């Protein structure tokens, strides 16, 4: 849910070009492969931030290299994996009130203390995991 | 159509409007087709494969 | 993580006796198998409610029949599956404030509307799923 | 002449105290040993397998 | 492929009765659960031997308890797992000639030596595994 | 109804199912027109309704 | 079992270089990525053919990109997938006699009739699948 | 040791011997150390990452 395969193309006289198939519309580039990977993460962040700002739906799948590698539009591409937490990209989140069982809350607080996460960050990530599972299983 | 400048121009002539920029990433919206299209702008030739993907997203 | 395998033992002169291996300490019984399954769900609910009331830790795993069936303590037992949502067993839950990104919240609200769940119920269940995945 | 009765007695002599009852389910807590132990009651013989599990939970 | 869930039913005045959902038509019984499990394995072996003798198709799936447990025909049943190697049940197997790469054959021979299996047994089991994977 | 293994086997036989092999208590039946082999336990006692219904289904009854 | 991740490195003044982590010792190169992928398949075929000819053990794992991508030796690399059937690389396979149950053989024969496969090819592939599962 | 020729030389000085060639792939065997080592031979610089992997396979 936080890791996205990227497809890297390269022609004789071209730069490296990047497609992120799981987030529709995202593309990037680099002079070198290391630059292309670095740029791609910034392009994802910017694209999703723009969606959020415009109040558009942020729709994204989570694919493995293997399920993408054979598609004709990626023929001859090479692959890498970019890590972006999309749940951290809203600068104006909504404050809500929720009832959490005490035993659940104690487990959350213990888990996030070591990882320096917040309750809100934990819950948003967990919500996205559960919605992705609710789409297949 | 592999030059990023020519490509952006082709998008613009199709009605795509630049709404935001993140470094070299140019984010485009269309008033009559759905979705956001992110186009890299190195001012150089992009590979044909990434060009075709951009064309597909833009309905070009 | 709301489905628990139960191990049913039975001796010549005994009732059916039940173990719930995923929730440590839970045991039950029945004159018949149908009674034993019905009693086991009540025993789970009561056991966990007791833990909650005492402010004790509620620790539980999620196993399949297959991973339990070969353990020596369950030799000769037969299996059933009991469905209990442990996240609904706190009668005094705590009300808290959290910041949820708008796109996430819109997906939550749309998802729970069709399933007749609440935001709070969805989040508590999702939190437990994520903590079970963190324990792997 | 039921083993559930003898087992509850053995738990009590070990310091386990009844803290709640849910129908036939008897929930026991210990001041030093960890965990809650649920014993099914209605005075009849329980199978050896479920008895051993109860003993193990009670640290016996 | 060698492990089959069995569904155990029991009425007030009945014996334990057994269904093997993965091998259509197989049923068994027991006075006790331990008898029922023992009888069920014998009933599987006999059923499949009968099919082989009649030259009937031997069709079988491989299910988990979980995927079967909620079907209406198994409501109230309890479950166990029976291990039977169906590939060993033909008394007149066919002798065939096959070309196996040397490196593959060396791995087979090394693997079966410790397990006291034969090449033929290994290959028949492996063939069934691969056909089940070609189906699911 | 047909929970006694003897009555059940009789009902299958009257439907045209023929006993072809016996393995201990397991009675294996074949039909000339209906598909499949049907294995029926024969304890000469009452079988549970659930396993009876499964046997009837396999036998096309 | 037939698909291998390849790790592509590239320095400022270098060609593209390739590692095949699942077949130890295999490396390749290319002026371009398309050349590197093409060369890598030829290097695999040649490497394994050499092993076979020398009667050396042919040992290989089957990994996904995901399980390899985070290893420190592949930091900064890009990935592709090469398809090679290693079971077809012995030019002198051994002819052997085996007893296959009739029902298994009928399933094999029916499966290979529709496809571009032989009994021997099917069995060798199935044997390798089963040995990989015995290693997992 | 990024030049394929220098690398092959380093392997040879360690006792690795060329036994087979498949196009540009050079297959090496050692009398004491285990495994077959395949070295690409473009007579150009190989990337450091693929060089290190080759050294590791060769027990260097």
């Amino acid at each position: 849910m936080m890791e996205f395969p990227i497809a890297v193309h390269k022609d004789d006289g071209s730069v490296y070009g990047v497609t992120v198939p799981d987030i529709p519309g995202v593309h990037s580039w680099g002079e070198t492969i290391d630059d292309a990977i670095k740029n791609t993460r910034e392009a994802i962040v910017g694209h999703v931030e723009t969606l959020i700002e415009l109040g558009e739906d942020v729709e994204f799948t989570c694919s493995t290299v293997e399920e993408l590698v054979a598609k004709p539009e990626y023929a001859g591409a090479v692959w890498a994996l970019v890590s972006v937490d999309l749940s951290q990209l809203d600068s104006k989140p909504e404050r809500i009130n929720v009832s959490i069982p005490r035993f659940v809350l104690h487990k959350i607080d213990a888990y996030v203390a070591s990882r320096h996460e917040t309750r809100s960050g934990f819950l948003a990530r967990a919500a996205l995991e559960a919605l992705n599972e609710g789409k297949k299983h | 159509f592999t030059n990023s400048s020519k490509l952006i121009r082709m998008l613009e002539e199709d009605g795509w409007r630049l709404v935001r920029v993140t470094g070299s990433a140019h984010h485009f919206k269309h008033p009559k087709k759905p979705g956001l299209v992110t186009v890299p702008h190195p001012k150089k030739d992009l590979p044909i494969g990434t060009v075709k993907s951009i064309q597909k997203s833009a309905g070009l």
